[PDB]
DNA sequence: GTCCGTGGTAGGGCAGGTTGGGGTGAC
């Protein structure tokens, strides 16, 4: 996060982070939405320009968490994955569309202060809340410009109009995506950045007090750049897809 | 089920620092 | 009014799958 801020304790709890095991690294955040389910987006599991692909065993998730450096007794909590799925429709040369997966941990997680799921939008989530100049709130752990911050950050940020976010890059746009931040005279700065993939990008429901995930951090060009804005995967266009895996193989 | 609502907020009538930002750019 | 499935990220093929819906629809 880039002109972001430290959160407060529990602002997030469906926060997760995903990590490899050897070497050690922070590779992504994630989100949890289940006990057993966790949210990200693609290209931090697969991505064959780097010859990235992981497997269940290669990695490791970690909920709770507020504190990149320290562990965190009876607060966070560890887990494996049983099964990694990537959208069969997931488009890792030309422009990330539909840059989302899920991750089935091996056992469920209990709740608490700290770990908490998020609600995923319907068609009235949608219809009410993707609007321009509406803002939401993105999180992790990831580069604050394009070092590393001790503490989940966090920043909001509106909804950008569709053909300002086509026009602001050359990459082919898509419908499975969305854009926001702030255009260059509003004043206001802030982006997601490198590390940041996977991440969630909420809005709190004014009609429920609910948080919903609306978009995965995906893509960008630098971070927090005048006219360039950062992308994300579009959560609702991909519900039915999030519902039949988690029915299926649950 | 219980999903989008933070024990240590929502679940406790509290707000946190920015929330409110999000509600006025609804407006 | 028109347009979003036949390869593409990729197979076996013209459905349908974990996948081509219908919407912040775009145009
Ligand atoms: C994996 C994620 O951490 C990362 C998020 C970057 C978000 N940036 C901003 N400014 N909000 N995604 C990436 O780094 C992706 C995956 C690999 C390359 N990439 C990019 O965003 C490139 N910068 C641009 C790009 C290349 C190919 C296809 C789409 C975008
Ligand atoms: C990634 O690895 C899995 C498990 O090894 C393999 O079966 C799959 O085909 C690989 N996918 C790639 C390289 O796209
Ligand atoms: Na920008």
């Amino acid at each position: 996060i880039v002109e972001g801020s430290d959160a407060e304790i529990g602002m997030s709890p469906w926060q997760v982070m995903l990590f490899r095991k050897s070497p050690q690294e922070l590779l992504c955040g994630a989100s949890l939405i289940s006990d057993r389910w966790v949210l990200t987006a693609a290209h931090c599991l697969l991505y064959p320009p780097w010859d990235k692909n992981f497997t269940e065993n290669d990695l490791l998730v970690r909920i709770g968490k507020h504190s990149r450096t320290r562990y965190e007794r009876n607060i966070e909590k560890i887990s494996m994955l049983e099964k990694i799925y990537i959208h069969p429709r997931y488009n890792w040369r030309e422009n990330l569309d539909r840059d989302i997966a899920l991750m089935k941990l091996k056992k469920p997680v209990a709740f608490s202060d700290y770990i908490h799921p998020v609600c995923l939008p319907d068609r009235e989530t949608a219809a009410s809340l993707l609007q321009a100049g509406y803002k939401g709130r993105v999180t992790g752990w990831g580069n604050l410009k394009e070092g590393q911050p001790s503490v989940l950050q966090v920043v909001n940020l509106p909804i950008v109009e569709r053909p300002v976010c086509k026009d602001s890059t050359r990459i082919r746009i898509t419908d499975n995506m969305f854009c926001a931040g702030y255009k260059p005279d509003e004043g206001k700065r802030g982006d997601a950045c490198e590390g940041d993939s996977g991440g969630p990008f909420v809005m709190k429901s004014p009609f429920n007090n609910r948080w919903y995930q609306m978009g995965i951090v995906s893509w960008g060009e630098g971070c927090d750049r005048d006219g360039k804005y950062g992308f994300y995967t579009h959560v609702f266009r991909l519900k039915k897809w999030i519902q039949k895996v988690i029915d299926q193989f649950g | 089920a219980d999903c989008g609502l933070r024990p240590l907020f929502e679940k406790k009538s509290l707000e946190d620092k920015t929330e409110r930002e999000l509600l006025e750019s609804y407006i």
